[PDB]
């Protein structure tokens, strides 16, 4: 029925703690960090990570407080509804490498030095 | 709301954030300038006509 | 109380009034990301 169908989507979508856990895994994986590395206009370096699910404002603040211990903050976290492009791309255009479905919930994190 | 015309039209406001990093495919696109122009105008047109 | 000055001051007397409660507001960012490339200025260092 209708309620079950929307529960499937909202149950497939991971919750805040799972989103943070997956973000930490991507930050620990060396190749993913390299793929997410971006050089800013000042010669600085920021990292962009694509993580399935969404994080609420209350736990994003908790995430930033956790990251401060590492001199990192999340300057942006945008909740997209669409396909997840690989971390080596900056754009959300659908390619043969994209994972997901057209209404998938996922977040694009921008992590910068404190 | 303030403004004399509020009495003869339906007050209308729309806010949309456009991130060129996510829209523009900088790796493969041959003409980045045109893609930026299209992204901005497509954002405006999509919201303005309705 | 100790120095006299010829103070020729201009006092703006005007008002900006909005007539039509209609606007579409867009926030467009990322131009420097998609219209330019940063040069390899040596290695990445935190200073």
């Amino acid at each position: 029925t209708y309620i079950e169908l929307i529960n499937i989507v909202n149950d497939d979508t991971p919750e805040d703690d799972a989103v943070i856990s997956d973000l930490m895994s991507q930050m620990n994986d060396k190749q993913t960090v390299l793929d997410s590395c971006r050089i800013n206009h000042k010669g600085n370096a920021y990292f962009k990570f694509h993580v399935k699910g969404s994080i609420s404002k209350d736990k994003l603040k908790a995430l930033n407080e956790t990251l401060k211990d590492s001199n990192l903050v999340v300057t942006d976290a945008s909740t997209q509804r669409g396909f997840m492009p690989p971390n080596k791309f900056d754009d959300i255009t659908y390619t043969e490498e994209s994972v997901g479905y057209r209404a998938m919930v996922w977040t694009s994190f921008t992590i910068e030095k404190l | 709301i303030e403004g004399a015309l509020s009495a003869v039209m339906r007050p209308t406001y729309r806010y949309k954030e456009l991130d060129l990093e996510k829209v523009i495919d900088t790796i493969k696109s041959k003409d980045r300038w045109d893609d930026v122009c299209a992204a901005i105008l497509n954002c405006v047109k999509a919201e303005l006509f309705p | 109380g100790h120095q006299v000055t010829r103070e020729i001051a201009a006092i703006p007397f005007n008002l900006h009034v909005n007539n039509i409660p209609f606007a579409l507001e867009f926030k467009i960012t990322g131009f420097q990301k998609v219209m330019g490339e940063t040069q390899f200025n040596g290695k990445l260092a935190d200073l």
